């Protein structure tokens, strides 16, 4: 029927309650680190996953819980980011000129998305509202749009001559393009190398957390210019040695999972629900 | 019980009006009443107490009548009057304590306390003096019903209850919506909160509604209705409904718009007020429906616009509240107040002598439980002990 | 007199006291053992402490019976006495405080002060029988 | 909306139950047929998808709401079979020696598996209870499990000699491997080609129906040998001509959809439990 | 700490700014490049005369030049009563700048460590190991219950896990509750086991360069912008110093008198 | 009033309640620890669940004593009142529900309704003394 959405839950403000709804379908909670390959490169070891598992066992996580996952670099990890796992932490090595791509991957993973396909070559698409974006992921996406009049005549671009189209993202693994909400649009990109999806944004995925390893605070997940929220899960550290970074994470792991909350988790590993 | 009241009234009058130098014309009738009381109570034995720590005592009466051949009272007269009156006052005090400590699940109106049970006989009807006090007068009317009413100042009719409901919620409690409230004494403070400031509500208006079910109907009540519940206008952390985890609450007070307040009796709306604050009246009401709304402001300054975003973070949470004080009312049944020490007297008497918990009242005379469950037997017992407490207070303070 | 006469434990609402010279309010602040991330960020284990936890108690004395005489919210005796003194500018006496301010009159409420207060209050009652 | 809470819900018995919903589900949802390529090969056509779409339109569905998918054969389809599609049918042609593979696929796409990754090279894995299996997918999976004593010495095998291990799958595209629930194991499986996930089985996936086109009752979705239940969604139809099979499905599409049901994990009401 | 009762109606006291300016001393720690760009040397006297206008007597201000941030990190003695630390930011010095800011801003109780004999744990969240020296390269090898390396061999220093290299100052946090063996160049660098007490009210850090990057709290979750970590843009050191002098009242208002029953004696520039 | 007046544990058959306002029935469904093969087949470990376990209680108030007047299976007063209303088609009045639907009358049993009900039932009995 439902899980009792449409009826209210009552509680007293002057009583501390005792009995709890114990439920568990798991082995146990599983911490899950995503680290760039340069971390292991600098570490130059290879019993180090064993070392970190032994550390986590002291911190209170059984052996078979913690998982370590390598990704080449943040731009290449962005393409179809899969979080196959329960308590996700993502270590993003900040460097100049990757500000937008980092902020965009953070926006993709930290938030829940509901995506429909886009038969690009047939129809023309709009954007319903503030929470609607077009997420394009692939080996090399190059999104060229063309807005349309009410008469279905392009404005600033002839709908036939693709060279006049306005390029909004040029050769990127992941591009979260927001266009003007209420304009029909003709879209052109490299259909073989990229897939574009019409994605609404539900509430925030309160499961995955993002540790920015490098410098200044730049992560602006909220595509709006006015608001620049600093969520609890936008964690950051100052680094020189990846061993120091991993020791910091291990030492303060309990606080990190206290910030997170595992109740939000999907069956599939995908970073976005797909609703055809 | 009318006899016990008459004893107390005539002793109070004796202590007040039989004073040195007063004309006998001022106290002729009182002296006649006092002599009737003396002659009726004389040659009798009463036994008082014997429950908990209330010690057993025996009262025997043999007194000479107050004289009547005196044109103007002198000092010697008042000494004899005092010697009689102090003993009588002690007797009445002990009878009242004995009657208050006892209970009865069935026929709670009928007197407990074998002393008062004896006083309810046929020989003692000649002591019946007059029934002026509000409690005794209503006692007579209730014992043979004409319509009655005790006027109460700020009656504690609501059981103490602070709580909340969440019409919208999450496990991580970021985007809540619902109501918090506290009914205590004569106060209803209800605050509807929305964490999104009605961002996505129909027409940017969120509806809140609070139903309060009085245990007894109140009549001709005067009600002070104001906006902005205070207790729910500062930041807090609240244990969840399940109690597993706590959630933050960070109010920003908007006003409640088109607040409607309905006073219902037996399901039909007796009174209704719309956007009227200050003092109002309720003719005869048994439940209160406080319906109000949270409208997102159409126009917004830069500051408030920065406060209320369109995304999930929602650092600040909008709330609108009402406060409702029942300043005065009229109830057919009896209740505690802020102006009457009847409940205090009864509870103090029970606590002093450590009476075991009886069958009807709750432990410690816990008024919250007592008003929560207020069955008719409990009501009758409460009325009896309250009127006896009034009779006691007429002499002992 | 330092003798525990009544004790109410985690009971709110209306309560009573038979006879009491002192009130001892004891309460505790328990750190919430479980914490939503909002409250967790609110209370950090570090030093800054930008929001400060508090726990309160309000206690009205709705009604009481006192052996000695006091001012009330229901009685105009103190107001009558003070007004009569002020209207004629009585010089400050040796027993009552200047202006008969209730705060300083009850901060030190010695028996001589109580006696004079009872006398003037009873006279005020007698006057208020006629001149309201 | 009290997502993520099991709030009891009261319901009368004198309420007059409401009207039909078939028109709603037909005008809203999306039917979605998965058929083997030999079906089209025997059809020998290529307007036939359009013809079936028009016949579905006559039967109620909108034009663009019925979607057709192809797969080479069942064993190749089994490799990460994802059904992102609102009402799924799987036509499944039966042949000898594919009984276990058909059962594997049927189990996988009929029951909701929630699951965590496995780091074969590092951890030893223990199956928690009845509902926990390990699903391995890839082009060639050859799992080799060595059970371990409480001292972590292998039995019937040696930890350092993969030869002595006890194989329980050879080059299988999909393998739902079970082991003695309660013993530690050391696994070896060809990490480059085939991946393995520690999965446990929630309730049934009600959005998927499997139409066995061939032989007898053989699908044992329940790994337990004692119980062999016949789920409603495991249909069976005799065949001699793929046109006749498709016509049967088209004619009885109402009953098939009635047998199926909307995916619980896709409803909004399952938001903070395991929503997908 | 005994209780101290206080009314809520007492009148606010007069401004104590003049009293504290007459009774205290201010001291500025700036990099050598500041003087190099200023290209002067009557400038200390000129700035003292300038401070005298704001009300600091002639001897109250002490200018203690330091070579640069990483070199000043090694055991900074703050000979003063109100300390300002101008701190020029350069890319890739983020962590070392943060290390220095954490060290001086926070109060530490440090104990000696004997690396050659004992294997050291970390008691809890507030415990760190601070290594200071001409070149500190601390290598850590965690140990088992039987004192055997994990991820390392206890006798092969090459297999150890380096957590700092050639750094003048390193504040290492390792996993708490596990014994470690340390290799640090005993002749060059000194390592101490320190616990972070409350904050140090005496010192303020004026970051001179870039974005808000200092993270005193080693916890990843919390990144509190404390009031004493001020920041300002710059092009001319003269402009920086004039800014500080003009707004000196606000800076010393942000700072507050130090309160701790110290035990280690050291030189102070008090009046 | 929230206090257990009586409590019976696993005592079926006729029981007695002295005086009560609420009934709390607690029971439990305990899985059979030992199972014949037939019942073990009935209750599997997996999801299908073609048979659903159930445990029930039946509680009949054979006779009782009440202060407020009620309807019974023995007294024809409710029937008499409703019948004499229907005979002459009395329009729906303030307090009683339409048609004297006893379920709606008792589901909320306000004192006004109770007083009127006692009056009309008394008159019904007075009439029943003569007219049948
Ligand atoms: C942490 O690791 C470093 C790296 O090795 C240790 O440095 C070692 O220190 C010892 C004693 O100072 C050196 O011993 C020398 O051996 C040569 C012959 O082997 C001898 O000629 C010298 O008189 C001296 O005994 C050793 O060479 C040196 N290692 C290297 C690679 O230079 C350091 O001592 C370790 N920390 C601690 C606290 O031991
Ligand atoms: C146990 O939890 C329930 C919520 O399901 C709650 O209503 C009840 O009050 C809790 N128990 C106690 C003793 O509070
Ligand atoms: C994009 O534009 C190029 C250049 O005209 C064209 O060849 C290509 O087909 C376009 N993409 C799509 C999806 O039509
Ligand atoms: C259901 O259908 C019947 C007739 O088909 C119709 O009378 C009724 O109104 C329908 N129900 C609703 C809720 O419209
Ligand atoms: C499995 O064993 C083979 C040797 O037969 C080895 O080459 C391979 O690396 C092993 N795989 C794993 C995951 O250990
Ligand atoms: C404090 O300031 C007031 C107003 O300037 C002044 O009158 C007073 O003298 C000052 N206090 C002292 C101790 O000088
Ligand atoms: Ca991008
Ligand atoms: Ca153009
Ligand atoms: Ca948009
Ligand atoms: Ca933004
Ligand atoms: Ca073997
Ligand atoms: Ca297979
Ligand atoms: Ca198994
Ligand atoms: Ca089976
Ligand atoms: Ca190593
Ligand atoms: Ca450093
Ligand atoms: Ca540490
Ligand atoms: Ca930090």
């Amino acid at each position: 029927q439902n899980y009792g959405l449409n009826i209210p839950i009552t509680g007293s403000m002057d009583t501390v309650y005792s009995n709890s709804t114990r439920e568990e379908v798991f082995l146990t909670s599983t911490l899950c680190l995503y680290y760039p390959t340069e971390a292991s490169t600098q570490i130059s070891d290879g019993e180090w996953k064993d070392s970190l598992s032994q550390m986590f066992l002291i911190k209170g996580w059984p052996t078979g819980s913690v998982y370590f996952k390598e990704y080449s670099n943040i731009v290449d990890f962005s393409v179809d980011p899969q979080l196959y796992c329960d308590y996700n932490l993502v270590l993003m090595k900040y460097d100049q000129s990757l500000e937008l791509d980092m902020s965009e991957l953070a926006d993709l993973i930290l938030n829940e998305w509901l995506c429909n396909p886009m038969d690009i070559t047939l129809y023309y698409y709009q954007q319903s509202g503030e929470s609607n974006k077009w997420i394009s992921m692939g080996s090399s996406c190059t999104v060229k749009v063309c807005p349309l009049n009410t008469q279905t005549l392009g404005i600033g671009c002839q709908t036939t001559n693709v060279d006049s189209f306005e390029t909004v993202a040029e050769n990127e693994k992941l591009a979260i393009v927001d266009v003007v909400d209420g304009i029909n649009h003709k879209i052109n990109l490299t259909t073989t190398t990229c897939t574009i999806r019409n994605c609404k944004k539900l509430g925030p995925r309160e499961n995955v957390a993002v540790i920015q390893v490098g410098g200044a605070n730049i992560l602006d997940i909220t595509a709006d210019p006015t608001t620049n929220p600093q969520i609890e899960r936008m964690m950051r550290v100052n680094w020189k040695r990846w061993w120091q970074v991993f020791y910091t994470i291990v030492d303060y792991i309990n606080q990190i999972v206290q910030v997170m909350s595992k109740r939000s988790r999907s069956l599939n590993s995908a970073a976005f629900y797909y609703r055809v | 019980m009318e006899v016990l009241y008459s004893l107390s009234k005539t002793l109070k009058d004796a202590r007040d009006k039989i004073v040195e130098g007063t004309l006998y014309s001022n106290v002729s009738d009182l002296i006649q009443q006092f002599n009737q009381m003396i002659v009726t109570m004389n040659g009798n034995d009463f036994q008082t107490g014997g429950i908990g720590n209330l010690p057993i005592r025996n009262w025997t009466f043999d007194f000479g009548l107050l004289g009547t051949t005196l044109l103007n009272l002198d000092a010697n007269y008042v000494e004899t009057a005092r010697t009689t009156i102090e003993y009588f006052i002690d007797f009445i005090d002990n009878v009242c304590m004995d009657e208050m400590v006892r209970e009865s699940q069935r026929n709670g109106v009928a007197p407990q306390s074998e002393a008062l049970r004896k006083l309810a006989g046929i020989k003692f009807k000649r002591i019946n003096f007059n029934n002026s006090s509000e409690y005794i007068e209503n006692w007579n009317l209730q014992n043979r019903r004409q319509r009655t009413g005790f006027v109460f100042h700020k009656p504690n009719i609501f059981p103490y209850s602070a709580s909340f409901t969440l019409n919208r919620s999450q496990p991580m409690h970021d985007n809540l919506m619902g109501t918090m409230w506290l009914n205590a004494g004569s106060e209803i403070q209800v605050a509807g909160f929305d964490y999104s400031c009605a961002l996505n509500a129909p027409a940017n208006i969120q509806q809140f509604e609070h139903i309060v079910q009085l245990r007894r109907a109140l009549t001709t009540a005067t009600i002070t209705l104001l906006p902005d519940a205070e207790r729910f206008s500062f930041p807090r952390v609240i244990n969840s409904a399940d109690g597993a985890t706590t959630w933050f609450f960070n109010p920003i007070i908007l006003r409640p718009n088109n607040v409607e307040v309905e006073f219902l009796l037996n399901g039909q709306i007796i009174n209704t007020y719309q956007a009227r604050f200050g003092t109002i009246v309720a003719r005869n009401f048994d439940t209160i429906r406080l319906s109000f709304q949270l409208m997102r402001p159409p126009n917004m300054t830069p500051a408030v616009n920065a406060l209320f975003p369109q995304a999930q973070p929602f650092q600040h949470h909008a709330t609108v509240g009402l406060t409702l004080r029942i300043e005065s009312a009229v109830c057919e049944s009896v209740l505690a107040d802020a102006n009457e020490t009847l409940l205090a007297n009864v509870t103090a008497v029970r606590q002093e002598y450590a009476i075991p918990v009886g069958p009807v009242f709750p432990p410690g005379m816990n008024w919250t439980e007592l008003i929560t469950n207020y069955s008719p037997s409990r009501e009758d017992n409460l009325q009896r002990v309250f009127t006896v407490a009034s009779i006691r207070s007429m002499l002992i303070k």
